[PDB]
């Protein structure tokens, strides 16, 4: 069956953060609650898969002069009908989100994806392309986040964990998981591991 | 004999033998208790008779006064608070409910106001010490493990890292957050680069900045700077900041401080920051030596001159950080230690003498910088320094290319 | 629905605009016009174009083919030309085939080379002279077990023009083709039914190129011959299809129509003193007897030559009379072979073991100064490896060191 | 006029856009192996940001924001795609100048604009912008500042990596994860300026 | 390819994908505003000390509960206007609808200050029984907002939540302490001579005090902001008309 | 005058007496295949051949016309090969006394001579090979010419000679070596000297220059740094004062000249001294019944940068001109590291030998401490006077960046030239090695 590969390769054999360097905003970003990891996580996989769909239906009519023009059409009208449902529905986590649901637009994953795979392939195989790249970039959304949220708050998706002292509790949460160097280091780490359980992934020494 | 002990057990570390995965710890022990004595085997058939461990352990004994003058200014602080706050009974029974004051005691010292420097620098060993032992032990374990996992050898430089580490950090700093630190530092910095002579960071402000941005409500505030239950106490930097030169007062003893009172070390603070005297005393051997850079030095010092006098001049009407003068920064905070001896770190630093004077300047200006202007932090020589750090190999750069067009000229 | 109405408008508005902009900014900056490519700083032979595209399908626009090979990835890096005017910095991946000292001639490899503007070329060997040819088989004989005796003829009393050690490329259509259909005799096809290798086939709807050695050194007029190797999936997933060319080749029979093309070659010997060597193995017997040929039969030079080749057993070596004839012609040159498995019916005494220990426990080891000897060696890549080390051993450098590694 | 010196060592300093918000990171962490490609690379950057953003304010001024073409109606839906429209179209229109026009900014700078021709930063830029509502000159002064700050973030990162030719970085390290460490570290050291009330 | 090719194509996304789009976005606007409103209710119900769940349940209780008024800080008394929809906080930006202050009277470091503000008075019925009013100071990092309960007889508090903040988590971040937001009920704002009276112990304050609350342990720069936040929206250039009126009877 | 300040004279014991005597009767010589860079022999003599003084023994494969020949006549009794068959030595026995002659001229007519003819006699003698190219420390190739020919007259390597002393004696050839250099070169010739008097050449292009200060003082490097930068483009041509004396003889007397005078001297040397010998000596017949008892290393050359004599390798080298001796620092001490050292020397204040001026010091062999990574002190920048960033270029050679050590200036350098860099390192580098290799990759890639 050839979709299981297709929509597993990503996660781990050609990791859109890990071995590709992609969609590292967000990542950096939004990983400090594993509520805005999962929702920014379902966005980018919709977003990208439904851009991968319709490009591919209309990849050969699309004008070489102004592709980019359409590409970017396509997928900012999308973000913007993401963006206005989220502001409908799930408003705290959209104000939590800020900026980086316009980025969305400008996430690597969504155009390099575009241009590489929808303008040279059919649509379902695009979709589920689109589908399996969300997938990939979600794992490691939700891993850091949940490393990030843990030692940082005692908390999972506001759930209490770990008590805190300031409830009279046992845990003093960790100041630095909440600020920036924590995204890049979980980050650093975590390539560090998928490339010593996959060695094929090792760099050539300069 | 030692020596025959040593170069009897030896096979047992031999590839085959019974104790081989150890061999790393076997040729410390050795080389440290004995020379290798081994000889050249190429071009230079005599060599320079220095090595990383004179370096090393000369900068270690470099510090020596400064540890015990920080030892029994703790001590003396922490004795006069407690007896500015308790007496009596209460005294008793605080200091039976802490295991510093009573082993104090047990020891032969004691916790009265008429206590002597052997009872006070007592006190503070029973601070520093547990404090230094478990910073060496902790990096030694993440240290060996590289070694062993990667087949390298141990080498010094922690030697160092971890007296350094111990030395500016509060005395009443949990060990557990102590040990954390030491971990972060010396793994995250410089472990990952390759080890010693390999990294761009200084491991050991690395950690003491892990500490301060994961747990500032134990390396900030009035709670930490003195050893004494239930006391809370303001610092100088502090209190400049909150009412200019009039605010130094020292609420322990009701006196005014003054700037003799601060350049030998009669202030609360890092355990071994406070004396100014012995940490020039102990930077003057090691600059003798040449092993520390006195152009750094000296850019430091005019780099702080020139913001410090600067500031001055412009004046303020509401920030009393404005009016502070050069020998005022000079004997406050860290700003004497991190110039002497971790400014200094020869791999952190420019390569390029003329890059070193940027760098010494880029420190003394950020320092200043921080500590007036930025309103949350009362010290700035930690960040300023890991921010120099980045900087100094673009200084290399254009010192660099600046001699490369010299020699495309045929001038060198 | 006001509001839908103005975003609607808007939102055209501002999309169209952009893109008249930028078309019209597209039109009055990009130049739009022609081009033009010169050879040799002759006004023959030049070329016009669009202003874009790969320099290597302008210069195919007129058959120049620069003897490319696979066509994509870099992988043969044959495609190299010299450009004589104000070209481009070269692509990072040049410098891959492309050395240093070579960089400052302007050797720039056609792949990787775009044009926007006109330039000047210069092309190396004057490869102006590849002609095309048409072909009919002589004999397809199973010399060997696995590798196959391809004789062709020329037309109208022509030769191809060529130096020894030269190979030409091959070009076939769409073909499908079935391992059954092969006439391999009995003594050949105890093999091929033992690892059933008959179970094979391959197609190709579209026509294909591939590059082979020539057996035959120049003065043997009239016909081109050559040693085709079958191309069997490898053992570790067999799974795969086997090569393409060879076996198409491997189908035809004597009277059969077929097409040569691009005969080039960069595996020449050096015209001196010293004393030659040549090792060889498998497939590579057809450039060893090339080089012997031109220089004892045409040249008549009277350096000392010798030729060492391993084989498996005594049913996988032929020109057996060819060599034999050689050295007892002139005795400037002497054969010496050794097989791996003497079989009971082989009845052989002869040298056994593999070629590289053969050779220098017989001959080099004694040798006086083997760093003077030149090294012509041909065969598979896992004993040439081994030859390289032996040789290397021994203190001989790559310049006297020649090699012809078939497929890289 | 102090106004805007503080605007400028604000956007390059204090709220430096590489290292504090963490946009453009893909690129900064791509192209960080050599000091003079990092400088084209911000270079370029500075000139699309300074040139884009003052667009998309007076595009935002005159058309997007509420009651500013007809009363009672509002367009600010638009602003992903007209902001992001006017980048591309407006960085493919310089780089076809610099080109035409002038072939040694183009070998200069220009082969660097398809890069940056749909870029994190420069839209996250024009986003905080509309948030901050500026004026004109705010819009110029912020760009260039925001520019100059990402320049010096990757050019410190590049001076920094060329110093680790001498380092020994465990195999599964090499790359991208000791990268992603490095910066992480450089974003620590740049924390000093995060209490500054500029 | 063509020109006249590039256009069609080019219009007809630009059609398909505005219909989409507009639509979209005219379709869900009041749901968004809806669901900004609730998040400040929910505040202002629980400042109120009034419990609610749910989106029906926070509607239906401030629909009844909660009557928003317009106050004029100069003179102290209300103003006629569209409480329910007025928004403070862009109006104080406007030159047309806020003053500059001055040094000396920017005490809490807000630079300016809303010509008419809006308070939330609390309804039993017909008859009223406490007043929320809104205030907000610099602290260390960020600009902090609050509610604060204050009751009838205008001097007693009788609760206040920090509904707005960007401290540190551990020192700063602790205005959102429930234990320390406890300690605001029964306090008295305002001394026997009507001078502001609330005060930031450093320390701690003494038990039974009624102007003293703890201050923020290890986060002096922050307790200072509240100071400040408090002296200014007590004294004349804040609600302190406002609260005289209150204190006269005029609720 | 140009003076270094940066630099360091070693205060090594031994310190040979500047007179000259007769050395011990030698046997044996012969021909190092090792020290000539990019060197591939091409034999025309076998084991049992007899040569005749200035007769052809191999070629090179890689720098086609360049003979190198016997220095004495004789029987060829030895022709070692180390691993991979790689040319170690080939020795002869001396026996006889034919020789190959060539053409001689008036000493006034050398400086009129032509260019070719001047090659040809040198190359046909064999003396062609005095000559190494900067870059790369090669011999130059037989066709091809430099603007700048640059002369040694000054040693400042520890317990050399001194070359006044030398040349004084032979002040006739050294002035008809100048002369023939004169006319050899195509730009000028640059005699680099001390304060004091040599003997004069008159031809208009021949110019003295005098540099003061401590090693490396004396090195070609410095001379060529500081009066004609070497570049890809431009090549400069190095050769001492007694090839220059030989050059001179040849062309005045039509026969090859193969004496020498060399420094024995070192720690262990009972009586320094120079001594008269012969190119190619063997060490090991030359120290008999010189040194005192035990277990020592005999250097061809300077401590700072020679050749470890033994065995195959135990013959005087070409460009050698002083044999050293000392003994093997084998011992292990209780706390060595950490002793207060009055008799160990630095170029860093932590020992208390610094304090004692004028102290000298037996130095040996040994190593002080273990092989570490590179922690920079600041020690190269002590000893190294060019216009150039020491601790970059070292750092680009270790790292093996063969394009950022040519751009920091790697082209102007020799093994020689990083002796005090290597002396001075706490890591215990060893940087000529990673230099060589560093302008192998240079000169390989084209
Ligand atoms: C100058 C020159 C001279 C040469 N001379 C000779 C010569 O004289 N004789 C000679 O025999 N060769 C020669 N070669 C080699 C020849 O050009 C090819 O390397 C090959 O021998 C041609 O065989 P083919 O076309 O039948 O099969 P190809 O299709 O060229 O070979 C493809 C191979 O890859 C395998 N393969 C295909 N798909 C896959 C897959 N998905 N996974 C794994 N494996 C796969 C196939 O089974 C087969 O083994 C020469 C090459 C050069 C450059
Ligand atoms: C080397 C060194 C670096 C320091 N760096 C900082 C720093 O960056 N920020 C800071 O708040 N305190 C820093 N400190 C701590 C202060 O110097 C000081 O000990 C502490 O803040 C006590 O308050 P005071 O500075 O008002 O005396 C440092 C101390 C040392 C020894
Ligand atoms: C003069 C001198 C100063 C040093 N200072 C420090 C320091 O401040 N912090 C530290 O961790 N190591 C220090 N070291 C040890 C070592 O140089 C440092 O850990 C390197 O960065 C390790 O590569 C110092 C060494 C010397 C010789
Ligand atoms: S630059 Fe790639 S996701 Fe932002
Ligand atoms: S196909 Fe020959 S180099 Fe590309
Ligand atoms: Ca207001």
């Amino acid at each position: 069956k050839e979709l299981k590969k297709s929509v597993l390769a990503p996660v781990l054999d050609n990791n859109p953060i890990a071995l590709q360097v992609l969609g590292v905003c967000s990542a950096l970003a939004v990983t400090t609650k594993l509520e805005t990891a999962f929702v920014m996580t379902l966005a980018v996989m919709f977003v990208t898969a439904l851009s991968n769909f319709f490009v591919s239906l209309i990849r050969n009519h699309i004008p070489n002069s102004v592709r980019i023009i359409v590409q970017m059409a396509i997928i900012a009208s999308l973000v913007i009908v993401v963006d206005q449902i989220l502001k409908a529905y799930l408003y705290d986590i959209s104000k939590q989100l800020s900026v980086f649901v316009g980025l969305i637009i400008t996430n690597c994953i969504v155009m390099g994806r575009a241009e590489a795979f929808a303008m040279k392939s059919e649509p379902i195989p695009s979709f589920i392309d689109g589908i399996g790249n969300g997938l990939g970039y979600g794992f490691v959304l939700m891993t850091v986040g949940f490393f990030r949220e843990l030692l940082g708050s005692g908390k999972l998706f506001g759930l209490e964990v770990l008590p805190l002292i300031s409830n009279g509790g046992w845990y003093q949460p960790n100041g630095l998981m909440l600020l920036a160097p924590s995204a890049f280091f979980l980050i650093g780490f975590m390539i560090w591991a998928i490339r010593t359980f996959k060695p094929e992934q090792v760099e050539a020494k300069e | 004999g030692l020596k025959k002990f040593l170069e009897d057990i030896e096979h047992h570390f031999e590839p085959g033998g019974k104790h081989e995965k150890w061999f790393a710890l076997y040729e410390a022990a050795a080389t440290l208790f004995y020379t290798p004595g081994l000889v050249t085997k190429r071009s230079s058939h005599v060599r320079d008779s220095v090595d990383l461990k004179r370096i090393m352990i000369m900068v270690w004994l470099a510090v020596f006064p400064a540890m015990f003058w920080g030892m029994y200014n703790a001590g003396g602080q922490a004795i006069a608070a407690l007896n500015h706050l308790y007496s009596g009974d209460q005294l008793a029974a605080i200091v039976a409910g802490n295991w510093h004051y009573w082993l104090t005691e047990m020891l032969g010292g004691t916790m009265s106001s008429d206590a002597g420097w052997g009872s006070k620098m007592l006190l503070g060993a029973t601070y520093f010490l547990p404090i230094y032992a478990t910073v060496f032990i902790v990096g030694a374990f993440w240290e060996v493990l590289f070694c062993m996992v990667r087949k390298h050898e141990v080498n010094e430089g922690f030697f160092v890292t971890s007296i350094l580490f111990a030395l500016i950090v509060p005395p009443t700093l949990p060990l557990w957050q102590a040990a954390l630190g030491i971990t972060f530092g010396v793994v995250v910095a410089k472990e990952v680069f390759g080890g010693t002579g390999r990294n761009f960071l200084n491991p050991a402000l690395a950690g003491r900045a892990f500490l301060f941005f994961a747990y500032p409500a134990q390396i900030s505030g009035d709670l930490v700077w003195t050893a004494a239950d239930g006391y809370s106490g303001a610092t100088a930097l502090s209190q400049w900041a909150q009412g200019g030169a009039g605010a130094l007062i020292n609420n322990a003893t009701g006196q005014t401080i003054t700037w003799m009172d601060a350049f030998i070390g009669n202030i609360p603070g890092s355990i071994g920051e406070v004396s100014t005297l012995a940490l020039m005393i102990g930077a003057a051997f090691i600059v003798y030596m040449g092993i520390a850079s006195w152009r750094i030095i000296g850019g430091v010092m005019i780099g702080m001159i020139l913001l410090s006098t600067l500031f001055n001049v412009i004046g303020s009407d509401t920030n009393a950080m404005f009016n502070m003068p050069w020998h005022w920064h000079l004997v406050l905070g860290g700003f004497a230690f991190g110039m002497f001896f971790m400014a200094t770190d020869p791999v952190s630093a420019s390569f390029t003498n003329s890059g070193k004077w940027a760098y010494g300047i880029l420190i003394g200006v950020m320092c200043v910088l921080i500590r007036v202007v930025n309103p949350a932090y009362p010290e700035g020589m930690m960040l300023a320094i890991l921010f120099a750090n980045l900087f100094a190999p673009l200084f290399d750069h254009v010192v660099v290319e600046r001699n490369i067009k010299r020699r495309l000229a045929r001038y060198g | 629905m006001s509001t839908i109405i103005f975003g609607v408008v808007m939102f055209t508005l501002i999309i169209l605009a952009l893109v008249l902009v930028i078309l019209f900014a597209k039109s009055k900056l990009v130049p739009t016009g022609d081009i033009t490519i010169s050879i040799n700083g002759d006004p023959e032979k030049a070329i016009v174009t669009q202003p874009g595209g790969k320099l290597l399908t302008a210069l195919a626009g007129a058959g120049v083919f620069v003897s490319s090979a696979c066509g994509g990835g870099g992988s043969c890096g044959q495609c190299r030309v010299k450009i004589k005017s104000g070209g481009g910095d070269i692509l990072p991946t040049e410098l891959d085939h492309i050395s240093k000292g070579e960089a400052r001639e302007g050797e720039r490899l056609a792949c990787q080379v775009a044009v926007k503007a006109d330039m000047d070329l210069e092309l190396p060997e004057e490869i102006f002279g590849v002609k095309k040819w048409e072909c009919t088989v002589i004999s397809n004989d199973n010399k060997a077990t696995f590798i196959k005796e391809l004789k062709l003829a020329i037309p109208d009393g022509e030769s191809v023009p060529f130096r020894a050690g030269g190979y030409i490329q091959i070009e076939a259509p769409a073909h499908h083709v079935k391992y059954a259909d092969f006439d391999v005799p009995e003594k050949y096809r105890g093999d091929w039914d033992k690892f059933n290798l008959f179970r094979y086939e391959s197609k190709v709807d579209e026509p294909i190129i591939r590059a082979y050695s020539m057996a035959n050194y120049p003065e043997e007029f009239g016909i081109i011959m050559l040693n085709v190797r079958i191309a069997t999936p490898p053992p570790n997933n067999p799974n795969v299809p086997p090569g393409q060319m060879s076996s198409y080749i491997w189908s035809l029979k004597a009277g059969d129509k077929c097409t040569i093309s691009g005969p080039f070659g960069e595996f020449f010997a050096k015209d001196t003193d010293a004393e030659m060597v040549f090792i060889g193995g498998g497939a590579g017997m057809a450039p060893m007897r090339s080089h012997i040929f031109d220089q004892l039969k045409r040249l008549k030079s009277k350096r000392k030559m010798s030729y060492w080749y391993g084989a498996r057993s005594k049913r996988e070596m032929f020109y057996v009379e060819d060599f034999d004839g050689l050295a007892a012609e002139n005795d400037n040159f002497v054969w010496h072979c050794a097989l791996s498995d003497p079989q009971p019916e082989d009845n052989w005494t002869g040298y056994t073991g593999f070629i590289h220990n053969v050779l220098y426990e017989n001959y080099l080891k004694d040798h006086e100064a083997p760093e003077d000897c030149e090294y012509y060696m041909c065969g598979p890549p896992m004993m040439n490896a081994a030859v390289i080390n032996m040789l290397k051993n021994l203190g001989v450098e790559e310049e006297n060191i020649l090699l012809d590694d078939f497929g890289g | 006029m102090e106004h805007y010196i503080s605007l400028l060592v604000k956007s390059i300093f204090i709220e430096n856009m590489a290292l504090s918000f963490f946009l453009g990171m893909c690129t900064f962490l791509a192209v960080s192996k050599k000091v003079k490609t990092s400088f084209g690379l911000g270079i370029a950057v500075i000139v699309v940001l300074t040139i884009s953003v003052p667009v998309n304010n007076l595009v935002y001024n005159l058309v997007l924001k509420p009651d500013a073409l007809v009363e009672g109606v509002d367009l600010s839906f638009l602003n992903f795609i007209t902001f992001i429209g006017v980048i591309a179209a407006l960085v493919q229109i310089l780089e076809m100048i610099l080109d035409r026009f002038f072939p040694p900014l183009y070998n200069a700078l220009g082969i660097f604009l398809p890069l940056i021709t749909v870029n994190c930063a420069i839209f996250g830029g024009v986003s905080f912008m509309v948030q901050r509502d500026y004026s004109f000159a705010e819009s110029v002064v912020y760009g260039f500042g925001s520019g100059v700050g990402w320049m010096l973030a990757i050019v410190a990162l590049a001076g920094i990596r060329e110093k680790m030719k001498y380092s020994d970085v465990p195999p599964g390290l090499r790359g991208l994860g000791i990268t992603f460490i490095t910066a992480g570290l450089m974003a620590l050291g740049f924390m000093s300026f995060s209490g500054v009330q500029l | 390819d063509s020109i006249k090719k590039t256009l069609f194509v080019v219009i007809a996304l630009s059609l398909v994908c505005s219909i989409i789009v507009s639509a979209a976005a005219v379709g869900l606007r009041d749901k968004q505003k809806e669901n900004a409103a609730l998040d400040k209710q929910s505040k202002i119900l629980q400042v109120a000390g009034i419990e609610a769940k749910g989106s029906k349940q926070i509607v239906e209780l401030f629909n009844k509960s909660i009557e928003p008024r317009l106050v004029d800080f100069n003179t102290g008394d209300f103003v006629e206007g569209d409480a329910a929809n007025y928004d403070q906080r862009k109006a104080a930006k406007e030159a047309s609808e806020s003053i500059k202050l001055t040094a000396e009277q920017d005490k809490a470091k807000i630079q300016r200050r809303a010509n008419v503000g809006v308070v939330y008075l609390v309804k039993d019925g017909d008859k009223t029984s406490k007043v929320i009013l809104p205030v907000h100071g610099n602290g260390l990092w960020s600009m902090m907002y609050a509610f604060v309960a204050v009751e009838t007889d205008g001097n007693t508090v009788s609760g206040l939540t920090y509904y707005e903040q960007g401290e540190t988590p551990g020192l700063g971040g602790e205005v959102e302490n429930p234990a320390w937001r406890a300690q605001w009920v029964g306090k008295k704002l305002f001394d026997e001579n009507h001078k502001p009276a609330i005060k930031i112990v450093k320390g701690g304050a003494p038990q039974g005090s009624e102007h003293g609350v703890d201050g923020l342990s290890g986060a002096t720069l922050t307790s200072n902001g509240v100071q400040n936040t408090f002296d200014f929206w007590l004294g004349d250039m804040g609600f302190g008309p406002f609260l005289t009126k209150v204190r006269d009877g005029g609720l | 005058m140009i003076t270094i300040k940066k630099g360091l004279d070693l205060p090594i014991a031994g310190t040979p007496s500047q007179v000259i005597s007769d050395g011990k009767a030698i046997k044996k010589v012969a021909l190092l295949g090792e020290e000539y860079v990019g060197m591939r022999p091409t034999m025309h003599v076998r084991v049992g051949d007899e040569v005749k003084k200035a007769q052809i023994l191999f070629e090179d494969k890689k720098n086609p016309g360049v003979k190198f020949t016997s220095p004495v006549s004789g029987k060829v009794v030895e022709i070692n090969r180390g691993a991979k068959r790689v040319l170690q030595s080939v020795v002869i026995e001396v026996a006889g006394d034919d020789q190959v002659t060539f053409d001689k001229f008036e000493a006034n007519q050398l400086a009129s001579l032509n260019r070719d003819a001047i090659k040809t006699q040198l190359v046909e003698s064999g003396l062609w090979t005095a000559f190494r190219t900067r870059p790369f420390s090669k011999v130059p190739a037989i066709d091809s010419t430099s603007e700048a020919i640059f002369v040694t007259a000054m040693d400042t390597n520890p317990l050399a000679a001194e070359p006044t002393v030398v040349i004084n004696e032979q002040s006739e050839a050294f002035v008809a070596g100048l002369d023939v250099l004169s006319a050899l070169t195509t730009g000028k010739v640059y005699v680099c000297k001390k304060g004091t008097s040599l003997p004069r050449s008159q031809q208009p292009n021949v110019e003295e220059h005098v540099f003061d200060g401590p090693h490396p003082a004396g090195l070609a490097g410095t001379h060529m740094h500081f009066l004609y930068p070497v570049s890809a483009d431009h090549v400069a041509w190095s050769i001492n004062y007694q090839d220059v004396i030989a050059v001179g003889q040849l062309f005045l007397t039509g026969e090859l000249y193969t004496q020498r005078v060399v420094s024995l001297a070192g720690p262990v040397v009972n009586k320094p001294r120079l001594v008269r010998t012969v190119m190619g000596a063997s060490l090991e017949q030359l120290v008999d019944s010189e040194i005192m008892p035990g277990e020592v290393r005999i250097i061809s050359g300077s401590v700072l940068s020679g050749t470890k004599a033994t065995g195959p390798h135990a013959y005087l080298g070409r460009y050698h001109l002083q044999v050293s001796v000392l003994r093997e620092g084998r011992d292990k001490e209780l706390f060595g590291w950490a002793m207060p050292g009055k008799n160990k020397f630095s170029v860093t204040r932590s020992f208390l030998g610094h304090l004692f001026k004028g102290q000298v010091y037996n130095m040996t062999t040994t190593t002080n401490g273990s092989d570490r990574s590179m922690v920079p002190i600041g020690n190269y920048e002590k000893v190294m006077p060019l216009d150039m960033e020491p601790t970059l270029l070292l750092r680009d050679l270790c790292a093996g960046d063969s394009d950022s050590a040519v751009r920091l200036g790697a082209l102007e350098l020799d093994e020689e030239d990083l002796a005090l860099c290597t002396f001075v390192c706490p890591g215990k580098y060893e940087y000529g090695q990673l230099l060589r290799e560093c302008l192998d990759k240079i000169e390989k890639e084209g």
